[PDB]
């Protein structure tokens, strides 16, 4: 049972489905509770107070705001949800939201498309860390974009191919699936002529009949003259096996940045790091 | 004006319950109610046809009671039919978005379908009124607002289906179906007029003609998108021939076909038509041109596919399906709703993918949330793409009211009935209400998208959601699109989950060169590109290049409104050279004449028309070098309206005002009133902006008398004033309960003006908002003023703005306005040079010359007196240069130059009035000619020094005497040293010291130090006099100095010298709202309704109410600096009344007036006055007594208070001296800056004098030793007891023992100055001295007593204890002798505080406070304590903890009972009956035999005041101290602070 | 970040007892040994889950520092620490340089 948190009408159908719930053993989950300070502390007064069933969950989304009361911090467990720490974090975790059945489907030609989001994603989610270079501001480019891009790709690429179990390469709708993103998917957020830009470069330098063959390049001289190669699979478990053998050595040449973009963020990590273990000393 | 509402009524409701019946099931009680009263009506109608005689009817008893009664029970059952509503509602999904009584209206009337011909642009798109034949039983047809018409192919017969909703839903099918025959039918036509090599015009021009506007680019379009499909399929073959050149070529010459026609003259609708058609052309050419240019050869590319296609099937057989429109992979069905005559936008790329990005979230099934900054046509996009489909597009601004309810019942509305949402502003929400709709919004997704389906057949059970706890089905056209300007932090923040229900895209930058390209090709302007490249960059120039103004706007909004007024002046030119030709001679070519047309000069009119308004004096010449730039060798000269300039003169001369033109004497302030005229002409949205008192007011006045007088049309104004009232006030409230509308007043207004029950759109309304705007209550005019000019309410009821309706705001500044209200609003700049002051001089003579000042031997003396005074009041006069000088002076409040002209007309006012006092006391010898002009002369003199010098200190009214001495020619006083400021003007005509008014008297015995007695000082009768002048005309006037300087004194003495005057006392806090005027006004006065209006007078009759506001400048400013109660008082004493909120009617001030008094602004927590407010109030600056004035006041206290020991009348002036002396270091040594309670004022002196005199009456006889003691204990009493530290305690006491001993040589130290100087009478009968260890015994042996009958808590007796309540025993045994006891909690406070009530026989009150405590409780505790110790006699001692406080409403209620002893607004209704019942048996049991209320009441203030004591105990916080000090004034003025602290 | 007692006893009794790696080890010392490693890994699981990605090192460099103390064949390291934290609170001068 859902339930967004902010009316009254909302507070009585959420006591309501708890008190059922602690009963039958279903779960209730209720959102944007920290717009309701008050009322979070007579919720874990009620909780404390309580014998469930055996089944029974309940789920409290809320932001990171100091508004949520201290005693429902340490009454429940605590998760928190955040970018992924870096490209390779962010391929697995889309890898792993997208289901199997999904990405396996008439076309083969399918799982290379979904890889190709999946690091298109991964690069221009990871370039907002490096807010002023990698960007002109904080876009929310988040899972509701990837989410968009998946359906254009298996519309323009179901409509394209007609269940035929192969397609060639330059019969993919290429340019339909660059103006999506860049107009719609991920261009609607950006409201600058040079983050556009930026944004129709990776365009075209990602999704192009070029993709498919062995010498693509996913990015050029990461470090010295090694660079990044496109997997020569066809198959889901085969990019994700290549994704899952990353170096783990990621630098900010990996999304196209000069590798000092990081330097004076990281030198502040640092110290904010020896800062913190020197509060709790 | 009663019988006409409730025939309307009756009509309606008869129908309602006669042809339905089913009401008679649901609602069978109320059914009887208005069957008896319909009987009642019918008696009444059968009465008056017997005589229809006017005079015989009103003759008729008790008529208008009837009538009355009549309409409040019709009333009555009208507001009892909220079921049935929703059950009519649920069956023609339409009526959702119709009012409650508009269905009301269109239920009654079914069978009278004539009434319903203006309901009918609430439920449909287009659809403004319905046409049937002269039967009135068949639906022929519908009709748009420009009156562009459809007739159905079958039409609607309402006798066959005589149920409203049957013909209803019959009309609606009709409608669409005969909307797609007739789209049919043009399609086939123009598909004989593509794939054409040359156009015939007259055929082209026929088939516009025949079909309507919403269907001719209809059908441009689909076959355009054929000949391009077509042609593409002809090219699939790859390196074939290009028939897209052909294609190209048609839409060419169809667009020259087009751009012909309109270059001639055609009819409005027609022309229309055209510029439509040419707005779809141009992007359809461009379209084909880049098609062409990348060489595309198959029709499933994506440059093809990603543009908008229509594609018609003549084979299908549904007629509404027939029509599909593509975009990408979404495809749409055209919804075939009559769209009337819309005005499209110029497809700009942005709004291209706009549209592409709108589409694939309507594919996907979820909203789309275009944002970015205003202007960028976010909303309008959104409503062209639906229109585009045929949807019908409902726009709703969106604000805080719009909650979960209210969102839900839109929601269900929506979904019913198969429309478009746009939100605007949907970040106006409460972030609770965004997460609680955003649970709807994916409900309502989810149910869309289990309706796309394919699985899903309509055959089977309908798609419905769950919507406020009810099925509602959901149609598949339906939208949901929300629009808001993220960049405005004010809005509140969406949540993750409901974000992610939409698609956003960024509309930040319009592509402004292309709609001014296109806009000018339509509207027939050669050279059109030319133009556009020209005007964009002119206001790029204008937005950079010209000084940043918070009014300037030079965005999209202002470009379009100079291309709408290029094309309106291009029309009028075209006229007026037809007309020339026709006067002259008889050869016209339209063609010779649009080809010598200079278009150039119509831009540049219709940009000074529009720029030039709101520009500062020093831009205007900057904006007419960047146009000469721009457009060089062309010149604009603004019209000569002499029409209207005749009657401005008229006018101007009626209201005595001053009129020029160019450049003489008020040509400035005549250009600005044209423009307003101009902008009024251009806009249904005005500002008048500019400095207080640059002729705002004036200006639109005189515009509207004079557009009344030249055209005929009679104006109606409306002002109200936005922020003297609260939001739910002006625009209306919902019921979370019932969900019952109740109307604000801008509401009710145009409710009142749409509905037009007595011809209110026949005249020129102008509803005026003179008052500050905040984006808090101006954006809900968002829509209001934008093209919509639409009125969203959230109850889902949506008012059309009326073609004669102009809203105009009266401003001055715009510093708190967002750029969303600036662009939508066109200026007027009213700079103050604008009004010069030499037009205020003479608008003052005419008016004395004119206007008799007593309601003739009086206009007689004013016109004497003007004669006079001119000389001095011209340019360059001793006014005009003493005001000059007065600026560069330092006032205590910001100077204002009418403030001060204000001041001085007003004592003008009253010589003139004394002259007129003197003729009439001396009849034999009346004043002479000579007398007169001395004494006018002196006097004016003497009234500029006190008015433009009031507000500030001596020195500065010392200098401004000294340099008008130094520039003017009157006779002034002689006096070597002796400024001017110091003497009177003697009726006689001559100069007279202010000293000689100043006589040192002997005030008796029982008077020392009393609150009346006031002690005659130069200052005293300086501003008594002052006083007396600004009361005698009952002007507003505030006294401002600091805390204890004498103001309140001040007044009370200038009071008593006006017999007729009554004072009511109010005390303003920072929680002050105007419903403590309002309680004092229901209280004191009373509403009466008179033939002209309501009029809110006295009881009393003949006398003036003077409401005296002692803090007027504590309330709270908002967040947007603004004082609702300042702003109250501002509407009240400019425009003489104010409105009641309970049925929005203007109430009108009659022998009410207000005196303000207050603190600098400098003090903490005090907010300057508002410039608008300060210019009706004069204020005086009331500063502290001098040590000389000081010693003169106290020393007669001290030879009064010492004549009652005759053995120590000779210490009188030593003790002054000492006291004075003290005083004085104390004050320097302990300011406000180190606590806020350190204000130590002559009040001060007055206590210390009041205490010493209480001490010294018993006595018979006492010592110099004893008196000393005494004097040093009042100074601990008074100095020491509010210190904090203890080293401040130390210094008062070396200080005291110092001032003594300095001022008192020849006595002994330790016999009148030991350190345990303490005084108390419980030992013996006099408030002897009393030594430490008896004391000690006594209070042991009372607290044994205390213990055995009250509390029994064991108490140790140290030193502080002691002091401690012989402080609390001194305080109770005063009358009004309040308590503010400061320590830590468990110090002994409250126990103290109970031994002491327990010892002097007061009875403990303290309220019990629990969780479920509210303010219901607080104020029956509060009338119960008033209760007992005002009616019963009863001492008690209300213990009060800080604790105790759960609301700001306590401490309101806390500090009127404080400072008044009485609360206005606590006793009404059957309560105030029984305490005055209760009052009159206890007046009785006193002795006393009172009669009216009046009198009642006031005894009961005073035994209040005598009885109730209360005590204040707090922890001592720093910061809770400064907000006690400022949300509760009372508490540091009327309480004496003992600082307790903790134990040392 | 606010844990709970119980938080802290429900990690030692998931380390404790339903701990995959004793599923067949019989012997007390290495028993042990796996339980104390399984503490400070499972505690590492669960704390960090709930914490910001930032964070994890200092927690991480914390549950180092606790097991560092707990090892008897390991020197202190006391003054490196201290040096490592409060370094840059040292006074220098210009011609330290
Ligand atoms: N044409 C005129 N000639 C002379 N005096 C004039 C003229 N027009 C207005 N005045 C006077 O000058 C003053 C202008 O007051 P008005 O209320 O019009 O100004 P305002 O700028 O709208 O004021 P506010 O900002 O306080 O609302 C009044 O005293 C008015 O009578
Ligand atoms: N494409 C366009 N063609 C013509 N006028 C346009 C276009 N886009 C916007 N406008 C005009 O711009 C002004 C502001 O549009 P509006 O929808 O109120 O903007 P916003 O959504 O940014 O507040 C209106 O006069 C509107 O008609
Ligand atoms: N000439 C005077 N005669 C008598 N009392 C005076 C005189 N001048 C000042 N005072 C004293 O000054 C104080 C003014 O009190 P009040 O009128 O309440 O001041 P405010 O209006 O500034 O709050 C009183 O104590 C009053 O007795
Ligand atoms: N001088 C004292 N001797 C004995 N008990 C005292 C004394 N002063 C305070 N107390 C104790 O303080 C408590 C009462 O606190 P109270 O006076 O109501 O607090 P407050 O000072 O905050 O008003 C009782 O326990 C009482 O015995
Ligand atoms: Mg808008």
């Amino acid at each position: 049972t859902s339930i967004a948190i902010g009316s009254a009408e909302g507070f009585n159908q959420a006591d309501k489905a708890i008190n059922t719930a602690v009963k039958s053993g279903r779960w209730v989950m209720l959102k944007n509770v920290h717009l309701a300070p008050g009322w979070l502390m007579q919720l874990e007064k009620k909780l404390h107070s309580l014998q469930p069933h055996a089944c029974f969950r309940l789920f409290l989304t809320m932001e990171i705001n100091p508004k949520v009361p201290v005693n429902l911090l340490r009454a429940g467990r605590i998760f928190v949800f955040e970018p992924p720490p870096g490209v390779k974090a962010n391929m697995l975790r889309t890898f792993s939201s997208i289901p199997v059945s999904r990405i396996c489907k008439s076309p083969n030609e399918r799982a290379r498309l979904y890889f190709l989001l999946a690091w298109f994603h991964a690069i221009i989610q990871e370039r907002l860390r490096y807010a002023p270079l990698g960007w002109s501001k904080k876009y929310e480019f988040g899972e509701s974009d990837l989410r968009s891009a998946c359906d254009t790709v298996d519309t323009w690429l179901d409509d394209t191919a007609k269940g035929r179990q192969n397609i060639s390469p330059d019969k993919i709708p290429w340019s339909a699936l660059k103006t999506l993103m860049a107009q719609s998917i991920y261009g609607g957020r950006v409201d600058n002529e040079f983050d556009q830009r930026l944004l129709n470069t990776f365009l075209e330098r990602l999704f192009t009949t070029r993709s498919f063959d062995s010498e693509f390049k996913l990015a050029c001289k990461v470090d010295g003259h090694k660079d990044i190669q496109m997997p020569d699979g066809i198959r889901r478990e085969e990019f994700v096996q290549w994704v899952e053998l990353l170096p783990d050595t990621q630098t900010p040449s990996w999304l196209g940045l000069p590798n000092n973009a990081e330097r004076v963020l990281l030198t502040t990590q640092g110290v904010d790091m020896i800062s913190k273990m020197l509060k709790m000393q | 004006d009663v019988w006409i509402d409730v025939q309307r009524r009756w009509v309606y409701l008869e129908g309602i319950f006669t042809g339905s019946a089913d009401i008679k099931h649901l609602l069978p009680v109320e059914t009887q109610r208005f069957q008896s009263i319909s009987t009642e009506f019918l008696a009444l109608m059968k009465k008056v046809s017997k005589s229809p005689l006017v005079m015989d009817v009103l003759n008729i008893q008790g008529v208008q009671r009837s009538l009355e009664r009549l309409a409040d029970l019709l009333g009555k059952i009208q507001k009892a039919l909220g079921e049935y509503l929703e059950r009519e509602r649920s069956s023609f999904p339409r009526f959702y978005f119709v009012g409650d009584e508009d269905l009301l209206e269109i239920i009654g009337n079914s069978k009278n379908v004539a009434k319903l011909q203006k309901h009918f642009k609430k439920m449909f798109a287009g659809v403004s009124s319905i046409i049937l034949n002269e039967d009135n039983s068949v639906v022929l047809g519908i009709s748009s607002r420009e009156g562009e018409e459809v007739m159905f192919k079958t039409p609607v017969s309402i006798t066959e289906h005589p149920k409203i909703n049957e013909w209803l839903t019959l009309v609606e099918k009709e409608m669409r179906v005969t909307l797609a025959k007739l789209l049919a039918e043009s399609v086939t036509e123009v598909e004989i007029f593509g794939k054409a090599t040359s156009i015939d015009p007259n055929t082209y021009i026929t088939w516009i003609d025949k079909y309507q506007a919403q269907l001719v680019v209809l059908s441009a379009q689909i076959a355009w998108s054929e000949n391009v499909e077509t042609a593409l399929s002809s090219m699939g073959g790859g390196g074939d021939a290009a028939p897209l050149h052909s294609v190209l070529s048609n839409v060419e010459v169809t667009l020259n076909v087009l751009a012909d026609s309109v270059l001639m003259e055609q009819p409005p609708l027609r022309r229309r038509k055209l510029e439509h058609l040419i707005t779809e052309l141009v992007h359809q050419r461009d379209v084909t041109r880049s098609l062409i240019k990348s060489k595309i050869d198959n029709a499933k590319s994506f440059e093809w596919l990603s543009q908008m296609r229509f594609y018609f099937d003549p084979k299908q057989t549904d007629v509404l399906q027939q029509l599909s429109i593509q975009m990408a992979n979404a495809k749409f069905n055209y919804g075939f709703e009559y769209l009337g005559v819309q005005d499209k936008l110029v497809q700009t790329p942005l709004t291209d993918r706009c549209y592409l990005t709108m589409t694939q979230a309507l594919e996907a099934r979820l909203g789309g949330s275009p944002f970015g900054p205003a202007g960028t046509g976010k909303t309008e996009s959104v409503k062209a793409l639906g229109h585009q489909l045929g949807r019908f597009v409902l726009v709703f601004n969106c604000d805080e009211t719009f909650d979960f309810q209210a969102m839900g019942r839109i929601f269900v509305g929506l979904c019913q009935v198969g429309a478009w949402g746009c939100f605007d502003e949907f970040n106006r929400l409460e972030e609770r209400m965004l997460s609680a709709v955003s649970q709807q919004v994916q409900c309502i997704q989810e149910a869309l998208r289990e309706h796309s389906n394919p699985n899903y057949d309509k055959t089977s059970a309908p798609i419905t959601c769950e919507l406020l706890n009810k099925q509602v089905k959901v149609s598949p056209d339906m939208a949901i699109f929300i629009t808001m300007n993220p960049g405005y932090a004010g809005r509140s923040n969406l949540p993750d989950n409901l974000k992610k229900l939409f698609r956003s895209l960024a509309m930040t930058k319009p592509d402004r060169q292309l709609i001014a390209q296109v806009m000018l090709y339509s509207q027939g302007f050669r050279t059109a590109e030319v133009l556009a490249n020209k005007i964009v960059p002119f206001f790029k120039l204008c937005d950079e290049q010209l000084s940043s103004q918070s009014h300037y706007d030079f965005g999209l909004r202002a470009l379009k409104s100079v291309l709408v007024s290029a094309g309106n002046v291009k029309r009028e030119r075209i006229q007026k050279i037809k007309r020339e030709k026709e006067e002259r001679g008889e050869a016209v070519d339209e063609g010779e004449i649009a080809e010598n047309l200079p278009e150039q000069e119509i831009l540049i009119q219709s940009v000074c028309e529009t720029m030039v308004p709101k520009l500062v004096a020093e831009d205007i010449p900057l904006l007419f070098s960047l146009l000469s730039d721009v457009f060089p060798g062309v010149q604009y000269h603004r019209g000569e309206m002499t029409a209207l300039r005749e009657e401005l003169k008229k006018v101007c001369q009626e209201m005595y005002l001053t009129y020029g033109d160019g450049e003489e004497v008020g040509g400035m302030w005549v250009e600005k009133v044209l423009q307003l005229y101009q902008i009024t002409q251009i806009n249904h949205g005005l500002m008048m902006v500019g400095p207080s008192g640059s002729g705002k007011s004036m200006a639109w006045r005189v515009l509207l008398k004079a557009l009344e007088r030249l055209e005929g049309v009679e104006g109606v104004a409306h002002i109200i004033d936005p922020k003297a009232i609260s939001k739910d006030h002006l625009y209306g409230t919902l019921d979370p309960n019932t969900r019952e509308w109740t109307d604000g007043l801008f509401t009710h207004v145009l409710r009142k003006i749409i509905d037009s029950v007595r011809g209110e759109l026949q005249k020129r309304q102008w509803i005026v908002f003179d008052g500050d705007v905040d984006p808090e209550w101006v954006e809900n005019l968002n829509s209001v003023l934008d093209d919509n000019k639409l009125l969203t309410l959230p109850n889902g009821e949506r008012l059309s703005l009326p073609p004669n309706v102009r809203i105009m705001f009266e401003v001055q500044d715009l510093k708190y306005a967002t750029l969303a209200t600036v662009s939508r609003c066109g200026m007027v700049w009213f700079s103050e040079d604008v009004l010069s002051t030499d037009m205020i001089f003479n608008n003052f003579l005419a008016r004395l010359r004119s206007i008799p000042l007593d309601e003739s031997p009086m206009l007689q003396i004013q016109r004497d007196a003007a004669t006079i005074m001119q000389p001095y009041f011209t340019s360059n006069g001793l006014v005009t240069k003493a005001l000059e000088h007065a600026f560069q002076l330092e006032h205590i409040m910001d100077l204002t130059r009418l403030r001060c002209l204000g001041s001085l007309f007003s004592m003008l006012h009253q010589a003139c009035r004394n002259v007129a006092q003197y003729n009439a006391n001396h009849p034999d010898f009346p004043m002479q000619i000579e007398q007169l002009e001395r004494y006018i002369q002196r006097y004016l003199v003497y009234a500029i020094l006190w008015s433009l010098s009031g507000d500030s200190r001596l020195k500065m009214r010392a200098e401004l005497g000294e340099y008008i001495r130094r520039i003017t020619t009157v006779p002034l006083p002689t006096a070597p040293n002796i400024p001017i400021i110091d003497y009177e003007v003697s009726i006689s005509g001559e100069w007279s010291p202010w000293q000689a008014k100043v006589p040192q008297i002997e005030v008796e015995t029982h008077k020392v130090a009393a609150p009346d007695v006031v002690v005659p000082t130069l200052d005293t009768v300086r501003h008594e006099a002052l006083l007396y002048t600004w009361l005698a005309e009952h002007k507003p006037l505030v006294l401002c100095g600091p805390p204890g300087s004498g103001k309140t004194m001040t007044l009370f003495s200038a009071l008593r010298a006006l017999p007729d005057m009554e004072v009511v006392g109010l005390n303003f806090s920072s929680a002050t709202t105007p419903e403590l005027l309002l309680k004092t006004f229901d209280h004191y006065c009373e509403y009466r309704r008179t033939p002209n209006g309501v009029v809110l007078a006295p009881v009393q009759l003949g006398k003036w109410l003077v409401l005296f506001c002692d803090e007027i400048n504590l309330p709270d400013m908002d967040k947007y600096g603004t004082q609702r109660v300042i702003s109250f008082i501002r509407q009240m004493v400019e425009h003489g009344g104010f409105y009641r909120t309970s049925d929005q009617t203007w109430v009108k001030l009659e022998r009410i007036q207000f005196v303000g008094a207050c603190n600098p602004p400098t003090d903490p927590g005090r907010k300057p006055l508002s410039h608008r407010f300060l210019r009706h109030v004069p204020v005086v600056y009331v500063d502290y007594p001098g040590p000389a004035s000081l010693t003169q006041i106290y020393g007669t206290f001290n030879r009064a208070m010492l004549r009652l020991i005759p053995s120590l009348r000779t210490y009188a002036e030593p003790l002054t001296a000492a006291m004075v002396e003290f005083y004085t270091m104390s004050q320097e040594r302990f300011t406000q800056d180190t606590q806020p309670h350190y204000i130590y004022s002559p009040r001060e002196m007055t206590r210390w004098v009041r205490g010493i005199f209480e001490a010294l009456r018993p006595l018979e006889t006492l010592p110099v030793e004893g008196l000393i003691r005494i004097w040093a204990h009042e100074a601990l009493r008074l100095f020491q007891d509010r210190l904090v530290e203890d080293e401040e305690r130390r210094w008062t006491d070396e200080n005291i023992d110092t001032v003594a001993l300095k001022h008192f040589p020849n006595i002994d130290r330790e016999k009148a100055m030991s350190r345990p100087i303490l005084y108390s009478n419980w030992l013996s009968k006099d408030y002897i001295p009393v030594d430490q260890e008896e004391l000690r015994d006594y209070v042991k042996a009372r607290l044994k007593v205390f213990y055995e009958e009250e509390l029994d808590v064991p108490l140790v007796l140290f030193n502080e204890v002691l002091d401690h309540v012989l402080r609390i025993d001194r305080i109770f045994r005063q009358p009004q002798g309040h308590l503010l006891l400061i320590g830590v909690s468990g110090a002994g406070k409250t126990t103290l505080s109970r031994f002491v009530a327990w010892m002097n026989g007061l009875s403990v009150y303290q309220i019990k406070v629990h969780r479920k405590y509210t303010g219901e409780d607080f104020d029956e505790d509060l009338r119960t304590v008033l209760r007992r110790s005002g009616c019963k006699n009863e001492k008690i001692a209300f213990i009060m903890d800080e604790s105790n406080v759960l609301d700001s409403g306590f401490l309101e209620r806390m500090n009127t009972l404080l400072a008044n002893g009485e609360v206005p607004g606590l006793f009404e209704g059957d309560e105030y009956a029984t305490l005055m019942t209760q009052c009159k048996e206890g007046a009785q049991k006193e002795g006393l035999m009172l009669d009216s209320h009046e009198e009642l009441y006031k005894w009961f203030t005073s035994q209040v005041i005598r009885n109730l004591h209360v005590v204040f105990t707090m922890n001592p916080s720093s910061e809770g101290l400064k907000d006690r000090a400022a949300t509760s004034p009372a508490l540091f003025n009327r309480c004496v602070l003992n600082w307790f602290g903790d134990w040392s | 970040y606010q844990y709970s007692l119980q938080f802290f006893l429900d990690i030692y009794h998931n380390v404790l007892y339903e701990n995959p790696n004793l599923k067949g080890v019989t012997d007390h010392t290495q028993r042990l040994s796996i339980i104390t490693k399984d503490l400070f890994q499972v505690a590492f699981n669960r704390v960090a889950r709930g914490m910001l990605h930032q964070d994890h090192i200092t927690f991480a460099m914390l549950l180092a520092r606790i097991k560092l103390k707990g090892t008897v064949g390991e020197p202190t390291y006391d003054a490196e620490f201290q040096h490592f934290l409060r370094g840059n609170e040292i006074v220098l001068s210009a011609g330290s340089t």
